[PDB]
């Protein structure tokens, strides 16, 4: 929550607040850099290059 | 991440209280929340 | 007649495994994973089913 | 008696042309015209109807 002024933190299947209360079997962090307009493309079932 | 219950390598910063048995309590086991009585079980679970 | 009762009860019990379009068939999991607006849509599905 | 049976089946058939609050009564149209997460809600609405 201290990462950048206006970070977009979008959770599917969970809540942003509830992550601290949960146990996760297998966790993977996938890091990349894209254009801002292409950020919305990073979501389940979206269309884009 | 997978929330399907299994051995959980990654967990949130939650302090674990003592384990009380044979009494009606609320319980939170690795994110599994419920209400009931925990008793020593004779079930022959596999170690995994 | 006895059978027609028992099966029915078993069916009822088995219908507790249906997600009914929710993320989970467990109410506690839905409440623990989601904030109140999203949980309401899922608990509504489960309760209606 | 025959009429009742014959009529009831038609009702069932006619209930295949009901949106039940969704955008369309055709599943493929809903899948094509909506995002898969958004489409699944309408599809489950049709399924429960």
């Amino acid at each position: 929550y201290n990462l950048a002024p206006f970070f977009t933190f979008k959770c599917y299947g969970v809540s942003p607040t509830k992550l601290n209360d949960l146990c996760f079997t297998n966790v993977y962090a996938d890091s990349f850099v894209i254009r801002g307009d292409e950020v919305r493309q990073i979501a389940p079932g979206q269309t884009g290059n | 991440f997978e929330l399907l219950h299994a051995p959980a390598t990654v967990c949130g910063p939650k302090k674990s209280t003592n384990l009380v048995k044979n009494k009606c309590v609320n319980f939170n086991f690795n994110g599994l929340k419920g209400t009931g009585v925990l008793t020593e079980s004779n079930k022959k679970f596999l170690p995994f | 007649v006895v059978n027609h009762n028992a099966q029915a009860l078993n069916t009822l019990v088995k219908q507790l495994s249906s997600k009914f379009g929710a993320i989970s068939s467990v109410l506690n999991d839905i409440f623990s994973r989601l904030d109140p607006p999203e949980a309401e849509v899922q608990i509504d599905r489960l309760i209606t089913g």
